[PDB]
């Protein structure tokens, strides 16, 4: 916005709320999200699990 | 997946490199050289060990 | 109307049936690729050596750097004027040629270079 | 939902609209009268909900 820079190449998607007061270039990559979980050890005793 | 978003390049207003670095953008993407790049960058190697 | 110009230091690029009046309704695609580090030199060789008082549509010769429609618009040449001749780094000069559906004119003669 | 998807769901043909259905979970909502035209000369597909 200031000036004080100039074109920022860095990670940052093209968002309508940043586009509104930003210039934008076309994506150079897509974008998602999505769950990020540990996996589950799932494991019950089983000795006494009765 | 959730939503598709869009990895582009900050640039001020009326900034008159939007219009000629997409050229270089879509020049350096329909070369392949952005697979390349996006391969070199991501080939961490670590497998999925089998469930 | 494909006429495919791959691979040409240099070579002749015009409008379909050119020392006649051009075909209408014609929307064709023509495409200009120049391998990597070159600079592209479109030379463009008008029939007809008129100044119009006006510009209009249905009927237009726009340039692009890029892929159709989705790189950047340089210019949508039109009349009988030759253009300028237009030099850019780019690396690919893709122009499209239309057609309204009636008054064709004297069509255009162009000459696409590589360096 | 489908502007969220915004082509990530969105078919253009009936016809390869069906195989949609047929190759997996999908919706596809279209118009009654094709409908008929299908469920009643194909197998595997129905009217669901009014
Ligand atoms: C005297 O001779 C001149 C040519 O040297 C005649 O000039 C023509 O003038 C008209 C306006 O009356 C021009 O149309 C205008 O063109 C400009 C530039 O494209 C445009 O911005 C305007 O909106 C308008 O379309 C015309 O181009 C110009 N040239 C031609 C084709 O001859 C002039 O008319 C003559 N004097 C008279 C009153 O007859
Ligand atoms: C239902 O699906 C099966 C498996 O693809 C297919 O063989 C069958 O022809 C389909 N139903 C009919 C009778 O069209």
């Amino acid at each position: 916005i200031d000036h004080k820079a100039d074109l920022a190449v860095a990670p940052l998607a093209i968002t309508y709320v940043r586009e509104k007061v930003i210039d934008f270039s076309k994506p150079f990559m897509t974008l998602g999200i999505s769950i990020l979980y540990r996996k589950p050890n799932g494991t019950n005793p089983g000795v006494f699990s009765f | 997946l959730i939503d598709s978003k869009g990895y582009g390049v900050g640039t001020p207003m009326g900034s008159p490199y939007r219009d000629k670095i997409t050229i270089a953008i879509l020049q350096l993407q329909e070369e392949g050289k952005l697979h390349m790049m996006k391969e070199k960058w991501w080939r961490g190697n670590g497998c999925p060990e089998e469930e | 109307c494909g006429i495919w110009v791959r691979t040409s230091n240099g070579g002749h690029f015009a409008s379909p049936n050119y020392p006649d009046s051009y075909p209408p309704n014609k929307e064709c695609i023509y495409i200009l690729e120049a391998a990597p580090r070159q600079r592209i030199e479109l030379t463009f060789d008008e029939r007809y050596y008129i100044e119009p008082s006006f510009e209009c549509r249905f009927d237009h010769l726009e340039v692009r750097d890029g892929p159709f429609g989705f790189s950047p618009l340089i210019d949508r040449y039109c009349g009988m004027k030759s253009p300028a001749l237009i030099r850019s780094t780019g690396r690919f000069m893709w122009i499209k040629f239309s057609s309204d559906e009636e008054l064709e004119g004297l069509g255009f003669r162009a000459k696409y270079s590589f360096i | 939902f489908m502007s969220s998807r915004r082509q990530s769901v969105l078919v253009k043909s009936n016809e390869e609209g069906i195989q949609r259905v047929l190759t997996s979970d999908y919706a596809f909502l279209m118009e009654s009268t094709t409908i008929e035209f299908v469920t009643q000369r194909n197998c595997n597909l129905t009217q669901i909900g009014g």
